[PDB]
RNA sequence: GGAGCCAGCGAGUCUAACCUUGGCCGAGAGGUCUUGGUAAUCUUGUGAAACUCCGUCGUGCUGGGGAUAGAGCAUUGUAAUUAUUGCUCUUCAACGAGGAAUUCCUAGUAAGCGCAAGUCAUCAGCUUGCGUUGAUUACGUCCCUGCCCUUUC
């Protein structure tokens, strides 16, 4: 976020302003993380209560995302959600009872849980079967 | 209307230049208001 | 009650 | 005893042999750890564990200190605490109370067994990190610390009293189960230190 | 009877777990200690919850707030210029200007 | 003056606004009687004292 | 099962890192038999710890 | 020998409260029901019926210790914090609690100022405090 | 006279004067008994000579402390400094020296503040 | 000349000093006092919790210290500085103007703590010449010819401006660059004695009501 | 959570029936095990000792402790 | 699930009470720079 | 000369007085 | 909510009206009639607070939170329906332990708690002093960082 009002910096929107802060434009795209977050909201697992969602921004801040939340569709205001969420630090329900969107300390792993199965999505890694690898794993743990 | 006591001085990038000439004046020739051991 | 591809109301 | 004052009859059976809070005996308390022994001080018995002592002078001075008191200076912690010592007295007392009507052993040996068993044996340093052994006074001040949080923590937003949640606390400690959560954070730091080994 | 879990009283829903007093403070205009003198001319017990209540406890309490003074509650007890200093502001600050 | 602590007194009906004030900081003033004195800081409140 | 070793030295001018000590300790079980070992918290000598492990050898730590 | 001192000071209080409600003659104002004894409190006494008397106890012990004693005092010794800077008690209830007291004949006016501790209040107190002790 | 001796103890602020005379073990402080000191939790830090030495020593003399200044528990620990230094003056001055260092010995074994004054 | 006070010790004992503040200080004057316990080179940093004036004079005098140094502060914002000498005063109070911390800079760097050099400036009065005496003899004595650090006190219409510098002597100049604090300390009042004395008697005080303080110079 | 306010008869009998069973015997042990209001709990257990089903072994104000007899 | 809606700001500012306040607050402070 | 003098490393914002008192000191060369 | 209940540093009225005990009135704030003190003598044992005991409440943004606002009862001037400082009731918000980072700290110390004076600089819910409760951990190292000393090598 920078102060114009305070916008979602975006590689096409903005190009100047990030020249003058010298990060390279290519990586400032943030409707890859959008169109993520459609779809791992939108997913049938998130409405079966078994997905939580994590976000570590380059800059190094972990966002917790509540699965209850429903972004917005639209570009815009994904983004006016994230500049109120950047300063903020947390977003309240429209009927106030939970904090969809907050902030957490880092480390992740404090965060995840106590028996856990890390992975990385890696095209030089060697190909796997997602339904085959969630099988073989066990069953307490998470993945 | 009077003022009573004189104002607290202001640093200014002048006074700055000037003090630090003199340090630097002080410095060339060595001219040190040191203790000294007896 | 939101459901698909409906979206969060616009105010 | 006749006395001009009178005194009550417990006051002359703690004549008989100091006791702590005149309900706790000194005599049957071991520590089972040889380790432990020369860092767990309980050979001298006290009536109540206020004492007002130095023991911040020296390195290894509060070796010295009865543990009771050091358990109660612990339970005094986080600000709003600071500087209630009457209170963690008398919040031990009712610890104390609880460990005896939960298990009949003597509950300065129930405290006794917890810190020996939570003592963490072996921990990381950073250089990486690579596995290296704890002092004993290390380990006593660890497992106090780690003893009191848990019951702290446990009890911070809960119907249950800090004497009711450091009473199971400590006997959970004992016993060595799992639940206790000094035993679990002492589990975690020797698995963390035998990756590392 | 049955204890009543919800009742209705002034408009308003209470809730019949609360005590009486922290029940009608919800309330409006009622507070801690109004709920408390009104209990207290109610002859009802404070340490009974809200749905112990009977009938005649709660009409008597009724009549009790609507009619203070009848049952002697004291009387203590009982309960552009902006815009003009905006303008003041707005020329002091264009004067200091000025000098400035 | 209407509240006094040895040397240190608080005034009223100089100023109106504690702006006033703001601008008549370190003022020599004194009294009828020819007690000197100085303008130390103006009160949040009351305004102009 | 893990060992019991009195420490019989307190090493000196180690180059180890801060907060750990290098320390010499002899295993109760046999007393002839001594090992370096290094310690996290406050150490002296005559004191009694308990090595997990009984055969890895101290190395500085940095 | 028995003497206020040897008791408890709680249990003293209490069973003399007690023993004052149950004789029933002590005059209790009014506005006992309305007030809240400070400025500092927040609500009245939650123990309506009995405080008034538990009060009336422990002046007239204070009054047994100290030989004499004002209504100013009493004010400050009863008092709390509401920064929090100590407020005073509520002078009205020890005014009223002085003068049911002296009209039991517990306490009395004193000269050079206060009240005394009346010899029938003396022999009194010393009575309760002997019933009190078994 | 009777015979009596008289001794001060101090911790911060708070200071006690003991009077130790001959009489019927009477122990009172402030002009109350020892049992009702307050609070209630520390009572037993009174109690420590008194349980420490025994009562039989005590039964022949009556004992009372004045106590001024400082805290509760300041003031608590002016009586039992007060308490110990008054027996062994009295034991001093009145009984055999055997029994003084007796009393001494117990004392300072149990602990050291009870004789000796820790100003901080 | 040097004063009485300090002829029997000028130049024959190193000074011994103590740095602490006033009760409940805030966290900015906790870091004040640590600059000037780098200022002087022998100075030590005492928390003062629940310390009492009696208290801590003596104790300072038994242990052998030199002068005490103690900070007050108002919001954060340091305010006066008032240095005593043992065993006997004088004791000298002085107000902090335009105060410069060096946690004020980012990437500052750490402090080089050689014996300074000292330079007084435009010190010419009586008075004037007191007050270089007192601060003289703050610091420790013969600092080394190549002594890489320099402290100055600029007398400027009796405000003394307070700077530290380091340099280097290059073939056709000399450069410093200033370390830091910046803070100007005007003296308000002197006794001959120690700062727990209040009743010891007033050397000089500074007359504010006066009509021509205005235009008065001192130092 | 909604703790039960009222004493109803089945509770009555609850309390009774399982009370002599515990170990420790105290208001959180109450509140957490027949999920009973506090106040209750603590009324209940002024109750369970004038009839001696439950022994007291110390009583503070803000915490009380029992047994079973 | 539950699903909710998130609550939030078309634009951000990081009533007019305040406002009148705080320009007092910078009128203030010029004005006690300028008497200096 | 500019480049070690972080008070006029950098310094934190506002520590300085220059901006305000040398922009005033035109105005009053002006009246 | 009751009950228990303990400090120290100081200040305080002449050509005046300061600290104010005690008595009475007032829900309170406060009012009123007296009284001691120019003060180790009277206010004042400054019966401070936190703190202890007994009770109500009970995991519920609840009897936590008291921001904002309304209505009244009083003091102070002054002649205005002007403000001013107190009390009563009602109203009852954000706040559920706080990201990236960052500052300080070794014994009567960190921390909590109040009382007093505003005595030429600064300070006005801010400065200073005074007193009460009172800890955890370390007290070893140059391994990293930084600063020095010696080689009259
Ligand atoms: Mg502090
Ligand atoms: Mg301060
Ligand atoms: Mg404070
Ligand atoms: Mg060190």
């Amino acid at each position: 976020t920078h102060k114009i009002k305070y916008v979602l910096l975006n590689c096409d929107d903005h190009q100047g302003l990030l020249k003058k802060m010298g990060r390279d434009i290519s990586e400032a795209r943030p409707d890859i993380t959008h169109q993520c977050l459609l779809t791992l909201l939108d997913s049938p697992i998130n409405k079966a209560g078994k997905l939580q969602v994590y976000i570590q921004t380059s800059r190094g801040i972990l966002i917790e995302v509540n699965p209850t939340v429903r972004i917005p569709r639209t570009f815009k205001r994904f983004s006016g959600l994230m500049v109120q969420l950047l300063h903020k630090l947390s977003i309240r329900s429209v009927n106030s009872e939970e904090k969809l969107l907050k902030v957490i300390k880092n480390p992740i792993t404090d965060h995840l849980p106590t028996k856990c199965r890390k992975v990385t999505l890696s095209f030089d890694a060697p190909v796997i079967r997602v339904q085959d690898y969630i099988e073989k794993l066990d069953d307490d743990e998470s993945i | 209307f009077d003022r009573t006591a004189k104002p607290v001085p202001v640093i200014t990038s002048e006074v700055t230049e000037s003090l630090e000439d003199m340090i630097r004046r002080r410095i060339q020739d060595s001219n040190f208001d040191d203790l000294q051991r007896r | 009650r939101f459901k698909g591809d409906d979206d969060i109301p616009y105010k | 005893v006749v006395l001009a004052t009178p005194i009550p009859e417990e006051v002359q059976q703690a004549q008989t042999e100091i006791k702590l809070f005149n309900k706790w005996s000194f005599e049957e308390v071991e520590v089972k750890d040889a380790s432990l022994v020369d860092y767990v001080q309980v050979r001298q018995p006290i009536f109540v564990a206020h004492t007002a002592g130095r023991y911040a002078n020296k390195r290894f001075r509060k070796a010295q200190c009865p543990i009771i008191e050091r358990l109660t200076n612990s339970l005094m912690m986080n600000g709003r605490n600071n500087g209630k010592k009457l209170k963690a007295v008398r919040i031990i007392k009712h610890t104390l109370d609880i460990i005896n009507v939960l298990t009949d052993q003597n509950p300065i040996q129930v405290v006794v067994d917890a810190i020996t068993n939570t003592g963490p044996r072996e921990d990381t340093t950073r250089v990486r990190r690579q596995a290296v052994d704890v002092s004993p006074l290390r380990r006593v001040n660890q497992a106090i610390a780690l003893l009191t949080i848990g019951a702290r923590e446990a009890a911070f937003r809960n119907i249950k009293t800090i004497a009711e949640t450091l009473a199971e606390e400590l006997i959970n400690a004992a016993k060595g189960s799992s639940t206790s959560y000094a035993i679990k954070k002492k589990d975690e730091l020797e698995r963390v230190a035998k990756s590392n080994r | 009877g049955s204890f009543q879990h919800i009742l209705r009283l002034l408009n308003t829903n209470v809730d019949g777990n609360i005590k009486i007093v922290y029940a009608l403070t919800t309330i409006k205009g009622v507070g801690r200690r109004y709920s408390n003198l009104v209990c207290k001319k109610a002859d009802v017990d404070l340490h009974k919850r809200a749905g112990e209540l009977t009938q005649e406890e709660l009409e008597r309490i009724v009549q009790i707030m609507q009619n203070p003074t009848h049952y002697k509650i004291p009387a203590w007890f009982l309960n552009t210029l902006a815009n003009n200093v905006e303008s003041k502001l707005r020329d002091d600050l264009e004067r200091l200007k000025k000098i400035r | 003056p209407y509240k006094i602590f040895k040397n240190t007194a608080f005034i009223k009906d100089m100023f109106s606004s504690a702006m006033e004030v703001a601008r008549f900081e370190g003022a020599q003033i004194k009294t009828v009687s020819g007690i000197r004195g100085e303008i130390k800081r103006a009160l949040s409140k009351p305004e102009g004292h | 099962p893990v060992t019991l070793a009195k420490v019989i030295k307190v090493l000196g001018r180690t180059g180890s890192r801060g907060g750990v000590t290098q320390v010499r300790v002899e295993f109760l079980e046999d007393t002839s038999r001594t090992i370096v070992r290094n310690v996290k918290g406050p150490v002296r000598e005559n004191d009694i710890l308990v090595l997990m492990e009984s055969e890895r050898e101290a190395r500085r730590l940095r | 020998g028995v003497s206020v001192r040897d008791v408890a000071a709680q249990d003293f209080i209490n069973a003399y409260a007690s023993f004052l409600q149950r004789q029933g003659k002590l005059e209790v104002p009014g506005y006992v029901d309305i007030v809240k004894t400070s400025s500092g409190n927040e609500m009245p006494p939650q123990d309506a019926e009995g405080w008034f008397y538990k009060r009336a106890a422990s002046v007239a012990r204070h009054i047994y210790m100290r030989k004499q004693v004002g209504v100013g005092k009493l004010n400050k010794l009863y008092g709390g914090a509401k920064p929090y800077k100590h407020i005073d008690a509520s002078g009205s209830i020890n005014r009223k609690v002085l003068q049911a007291l002296e009209k039991i004949g517990i306490v009395e006016i004193s000269p050079k100022g206060g009240r005394r501790i009346s010899e029938n209040g003396q022999r009194d107190l010393d009575r309760i405090a002997a019933q009190t002790l078994e | 006279a009777v015979p009596s001796v008289q001794t001060f103890g101090k911790k911060k602020s708070a200071t006690a004067v003991a009077h130790v005379k001959a009489g019927k073990g009477l122990i009172k402080v402030n002009g109350s008994p020892i049992t009702l000191v307050e609070p209630e939790i520390l009572r037993f830090k009174v109690y420590e000579p008194l349980l420490l030495v025994g009562l039989d020593k005590f039964s022949n003399i009556d004992i009372r402390v004045r106590v001024t200044g400082g805290g509760h528990v300041s003031q608590v620990y002016a009586i039992r400094q007060a308490i110990a230094k008054g027996l062994v003056a009295y034991h001093q001055k009145y009984v055999d020296e055997q029994s003084k260092n007796e009393l001494k010995k117990a004392f300072t074994s149990y602990d050291r503040t009870l004789l000796i004054a820790d100003s901080r | 000349q040097v004063d009485d006070e300090y002829a029997a010790t000028s130049g024959i004992m190193d000074p011994r000093i103590i740095v602490t503040t006033s009760r409940d200080p805030s966290t900015r004057l906790s870091q004040f006092a640590k600059e000037i316990k780098l200022l002087f080179p022998n100075a030590v940093r005492l928390n003062r919790g629940n310390y009492v004036m009696p208290n801590l004079v003596d104790a300072c005098k038994k242990s052998g210290t030199t002068d005490l140094v103690v900070l007050h502060e108002h919001r954060g914002v340091p305010t006066s500085l008032t240095i005593s000498h043992f065993p006997h005063g004088p004791t000298a109070q002085f107000s902090l103007h335009n105060v410069v911390m060096r946690h004020d800079i980012i990437n500052a760097g750490n402090q080089s703590e050689v014996n300074p050099h000292l330079i007084f400036d435009n010190f010419t009065t009586a008075l004037g010449k007191r007050v270089v005496c007192i601060l003289k003899h703050l610091f420790n004595a013969g600092p080394k010819k190549d002594s890489e650090r320099v402290i100055t006190f600029a007398n400027r219409g009796d405000f003394i401006s307070v700077r530290q510098h380091v340099y280097v002597r290059t073939r056709e100049g000399v450069e410093i660059a200033e370390v830091g604090p910046r803070f100007e300390m005007r003296l308000f009042e002197l006794r001959l004695g120690t700062l727990e004395n209040k009743d010891a008697d007033v050397e000089w005080q500074l007359r504010r009501f006066i009509r021509t303080a205005n235009k008065k110079d001192y130092l | 959570a909604q703790h039960a306010v009222i004493l109803d008869q089945e509770k009555y009998d609850r309390i009774l029936k399982e009370v002599p069973t515990y170990r420790y015997v105290s208001v959180s042990v109450l509140v957490d095990r027949l999920k009973i209001g506090g106040s209750l709990a603590r009324i209940a257990l002024r109750h369970l000792e004038k009839e001696g089903i439950i022994k007291p072994i110390s009583k503070h104000s803000k915490q009380a402790i029992y047994t079973r007899a | 699930i539950p699903t909710h809606a998130p609550k939030y700001e078309e634009n951000f500012n990081p009533k007019m009470k305040a406002q009148l306040k705080k320009e007092r607050k910078f009128t203030m402070k010029e004005i006690r720079k300028d008497a200096k | 000369r500019e480049e070690f003098n972080p008070f006029e490393a950098v310094g934190k914002p506002g520590i300085s007085k220059q901006i305000g008192e040398e922009q005033r000191k035109r105005a009053f060369e002006a009246r």
